RNA sequence: AUUCAUAAUAACUUUUCGAAUCGCAUGGCCGCUGGCGAUGGUUCAUUCAAAUUUCUGCCCUAUCAACUUUCGAUGGUAGGAUAGUGGCCUACCAUGGUUUCAACGGGUAACGGGGAAUAAGGGUUCGAUUCCGGAGAGGGAGCCUGAGAAACGGCUACCACAUCCAAGGAAGGCAGCAGGCGCGCAAAUUACCCAAUCCUAAUUCAGGGAGGUAGUGACAAUAAAUAACGAUACAGGUUGUAUUGGAAUGAGUACAAUGUAAAUACCUUAACGAGGAACAAUUGGAGGGCAAGUCUGGUGAGCAGCC
RNA sequence: AUCUGGUUGAUCCUGCCAGUAGUCAUAUGCUUGUCUCAAAGAUUAAGCCAUGCAUGUCUAAGUAUAAGCAAAUACAGUGAAACUGCGAAUGGCUCAUUAAAUCAGUUAUCGUUUAUUUGAUAGUUACAUGGUAUAACUGUGGUAAUUCUAGA
């Protein structure tokens, strides 16, 4: 038979369910950034967990070990590109100081709010899912899309929508027609 | 099993062919021929996957049956014919010639050669012996048998063969300071010069090699192929001269040039 | 709006008397372009007969506006007719669909014939006499 | 490293091989001579392989401490048989071989390995199953053809089942694909096709339930709808609580093109498609462990992993 | 990585239990809108099986007088049947047996066989021999019956 397709699980569940102090901290993030699930938080903390595991491992290696040089530089370079880590803090020891809010701040859903365009993080989510936002030429409709530092110049309304320059939507057209027809009465 | 096997499942194929995982259940099984299965390259893989001249297995057969392709100067039509190291392939239309030789990653390169060089190939001497009626002969790595060799030729030497007629025109002794090509194992594809050899009676001899950046490495003698005198290869070398680079060096060159 | 057609990665292939390339199409404000229209515009730009042009394998970008595919142009109508798969020629109307029976029916006929030795003009007569 | 490769001498054989074959082309010299291929054939080498073989490594059990040798157990000489080594088998001869560093015997709901789950480290549990190796085709045994089989979509016999009949006889093997019965807590369509991946043949062309496509599918995995924003009234410092207005969109349906061997679906798109936006989100809980009721009505079988 | 609850009227220990989280671990209950991807009669019974299918194959180049078709007096296009050659020992399925056995890594053949592919290689013994020969075909038949087959 054909070779197996590989797949993997992307989140982890907190090991004590009813730790009351934790429940409060999670709900503030969801209200601040307009998330729909706790899973959206678990996903981020799962990624952050693995980054620390790798970084902490490398720090056992001596400086000028060729592996620490090669892979350590890759990891730092890759986080700077998305803007999670400042290019001032461009050193491996600072990777251990990142926290969840550093990643949520970079989601397309929040960037479309900080730029204007929308007027709440709840309004921003609606526009993305309804296909009004484009990055460069490509229409994007996923809220969790991580905006790389180059792309921020190119976020704007899509060419093929109202707000972007196309024809009015289905409901505006219906209203104009009935009123025009009645105005002929 | 009750006899020979006709199929080769994908994933079991040699990794240096660079087949993808998902396009099918099977891989082309090489026919019996001049080169060992594990280290040959079937013609279908060359025309389709490397040169992109064919889109399908069906189109490969359409090319061969017009008799456009010849290997070592003879027309071949078997889709799974096992070409191998040092063979010359000629496409008469398009007017192109290629020699099969390894990249430093240990893959067969697409290496173009002139119409002049297509006349000959090198061969490593595998045994020398007396045949019936007392006629001596030599055997090369690609399985040719040549009558009446020069009495100086010994095992592990290298021999130059004219593809027309098929007769020996020159040879080089295995000795220190010769250039060598590594044709197996972890160091496959590197080039250097022989420093010295270790005798091990009843075992495997080891050879010490030095490259032009004076790195050194060791391989079993079976993996060593002599290709010329110091600084004078008898054949055109592929791009990059067989100099291995560390992963840090490669990254720097790409972003320097390709990354401007 | 005007359609723009571009070709990329052009290879000339004397071994099969054809040129082969990527076809890239921009088409704002319409759903897509039909293969029949692409065949016409490619024919006049490469100065070929329309029957020598073949085009297949399109998809259109998410959010629309662009499509990408693959294209061939043969050096003659005769050479196209010999190298091209028959199913593509049917799409272009250069060949006629053959009318074989279903795959299960053909197999069942074969297995009936295996039980007859010889041509069977005899035996038929013997059964008629019974 | 050889009684190697190879050569020489005397003979032997019931006598091995050393072209009574096919396509295309139609030249040269004055009826002779000639080209490019196909299929065969002796031996050597090579390639795809096979057989045997060295070293070290395996789960539980002493309520298994002695085991093997008649009827090969350990060794020697000669022969037979094999493709070939060897108690592989036969004749004669010797009395050996293993063990508390666990032999021999019993058990396994035991095919081995690459691997899988569980992340401080060390470990514990699992591997019928996509790749590699072994074994089998209801159970035992035997054998023909062939380079290769102790073959089961080959044959012969016995044992156990079981089909048709004019009662004389004949025929059988789904642990291939689809399907049925039985079993049980426990598992899909008697569909389309050689277009792709590859394999076989005298072969570009034929064939392939191998393989691919669609159907069934909450095993497991990835992304992610069920509403957003103004006005008015009221309260608060730009945030809550109720009457009212324009905008936005896919779920769904559908002309068309694209997709495909032909189709379905995805991606794209003219028309239609929301106000209780009935286009209406469930599954378990509210003494503690462990987030959340001194609420309210009934009652004096129910709840509770534990208290 | 380093939890919480349960043994006097009132406590501290030993000790076990209950709770918690994961499972390419199976089953099962309630509920179910969209895109991509995808396991699937192993566990019990290596239990029993209706019907259909799963192995055949021709090029310029072995054998043509089909009484086949289609248009260079021995023949010459295409081509059923049949003889000849090759293949059917690969693939696919399952896990019953099996505990120095299979298997893994590492060796050996100076101990042996090998269709096929590739390369070498036979001056040494009639202008074309015979049926000790026959299939397809033509024609006469047997049996309730099968991929039964007899005489000419």
């Amino acid at each position: 038979p054909r070779a197996p397709r590989t797949y993997s699980k992307t989140y982890s569940t907190p090991k004590r369910p009813y730790e009351s102090s934790r429940l409060d901290a999670e709900l503030k993030l969801a209200g601040e950034f307009g998330l729909k699930n706790k899973k959206e938080i678990y996903r981020i903390s799962f990624q952050l967990s693995k980054i620390r595991r790798a970084a902490r491992d490398l720090l056992t290696r001596d400086e000028k070990d060729p592996k620490r040089l090669f892979e350590g530089n890759a990891l730092i370079r890759r986080l700077v590109r998305v803007g999670v880590l400042s290019e001032d803090k461009k050193k491996l020891d600072y990777v251990l100081a990142l926290k969840v809010e550093d990643f949520l701040e970079r989601r397309l859903q929040t960037q479309v709010y900080k730029l204007g365009l929308a007027k709440s993080v709840h309004h921003a989510r609606v526009l993305i899912t309804q296909r009004h936002i484009a990055v460069g030429k490509q229409i994007v409709n996923i809220p969790s899309f991580m905006v790389r530092l180059d792309s921020e110049k190119h976020i704007d309304f899509a060419p093929t929508s109202p707000f972007g320059g196309a024809r009015p939507g289905r409901v505006a057209r219906r209203n104009a027609a009935r009123k025009a027809e009645a105005s002929g009465e | 099993a009750r006899g020979p096997k006709k199929h080769l499942k994908r994933l079991a194929a040699p990794h240096h062919w660079l087949l993808d995982k998902l396009s099918g259940c099977y891989a082309p099984r090489p026919s019996a021929g001049p080169h060992k299965l594990r280290e040959s390259l079937p013609l279908i893989v060359f025309l389709r996957n490397r040169l992109k001249y064919a889109l399908n297995g069906r189109e490969v057969k359409a090319i061969l049956m017009q008799r456009h392709v010849k290997v070592d100067g003879k027309v071949r039509t078997d889709t799974t014919y096992p070409a191998g190291f040092m063979d010359v392939i000629t496409l008469d239309a398009t007017n192109e010639n290629f020699r099969l030789v390894y990249d430093v990653k240990g893959r067969f390169a697409v290496h173009r050669i002139t119409d002049e060089e297509a006349s000959y190939k090198l061969g490593k001497v595998k045994k020398v012996q007396l045949g019936k009626k007392g006629v001596p002969y030599v055997v090369t790595h690609d399985g040719r048998t040549i009558r009446y060799p020069d009495p100086n030729i010994k095992v592990n030497d290298t021999v130059k063969i004219d593809l027309a007629s098929g007769k020996i025109t020159d040879f080089i002794k295995f000795d220190a300071g010769k250039l060598v090509y590594v044709t197996g194992g972890r160091n496959l594809g590197r080039i250097g010069t022989i420093v010295h050899k270790e005798r091990h009676d009843g075992g495997f001899d080891l050879v010490h090699i030095k490259d032009s950046l004076d790195n050194t490495f060791v391989t079993r003698l079976n993996n060593v192929f002599v290709i010329g005198e110091q600084g004078k290869p008898y054949i055109s070398l592929p791009k990059g001269k067989g100099i291995k680079l560390s992963i840090a060096e490669e990254r720097d060159r790409r972003r320097a040039q390709q990354g401007l | 709006d005007a359609v723009t057609i571009r070709t990329r990665k052009v290879i000339s292939n004397p071994l099969l008397a054809r040129k082969q390339f990527v076809v890239d199409v921009l088409h704002p404000n319409r759903a897509n372009v039909s293969k029949d229209e692409l065949r016409e515009k490619l024919a006049e730009v490469y100065k070929a007969e329309k029957d020598a042009v073949s085009v297949f394998g399109f998809r259109t970008q998410f959010g629309g506006g662009k499509s990408v595919g693959f294209g061939l142009v043969y050096n003659s109508v005769a050479e196209a007719k010999k190298f091209e798969p028959t199913y593509r020629l049917v799409r272009y109307g250069l060949a006629e669909k053959v009318e074989k029976a279903s795959r299960q029916q053909r197999k069942q006929k074969k297995n009936r014939d295996k039980k007859i030795f010889g041509t069977g003009k005899r035996l038929a007569k013997k059964v008629a006499r019974r």
